[PDB]
């Protein structure tokens, strides 16, 4: 239906599929990194692995 | 031993390393193959960041492992 992406239970659902496919055990932080970028997964992971 | 190195872009680089190799040592090999300077190279394993001042024995890296090399671009 129409769930909230902010909810850690969802974790974007689709965006998390790419994050986990690139070898990343983090979940919550990834949801934030995805918001900070706005869909830019590569730019997210780059900074995400460094800090937040 | 053999290993697999997939970049954040999705590139799959095949290289050779020893259980006594260092993170920096691997970076040099990758630099030779590709060309990207080690300073712009980042080694991530299962989300865990492999620090340059570490060994393959620190995070217990085995053979046939899949390492993810993130490329932190300084430009835009």
């Amino acid at each position: 239906g129409s769930p909230e992406f902010q909810n850690p239970e969802v974790r974007f659902q689709q965006q998390l599929e790419q994050l986990s496919a690139m070898g990343f055990l983090n979940r919550e932080a990834n949801l934030q990194a995805l918001i900070a970028t706005g869909g830019d997964i590569n730019a997210a992971i780059e900074r995400l692995l460094g800090s937040s | 031993m053999q290993i697999f190195v997939k970049t954040l872009t999705g590139k799959t680089i095949t290289l050779e390393v020893e259980p006594s190799d260092t993170i920096e040592n691997v970076k040099a090999k990758i630099q030779d193959k590709e060309g990207i300077p080690p300073d712009q190279q980042r080694l991530i394993f299962a989300g865990k960041q492999l620090e340059d001042g570490r060994t393959l024995s620190d995070y217990n890296i085995q053979k046939e492992s899949t390492l993810h090399l993130v490329l932190r671009l300084r430009g835009g």
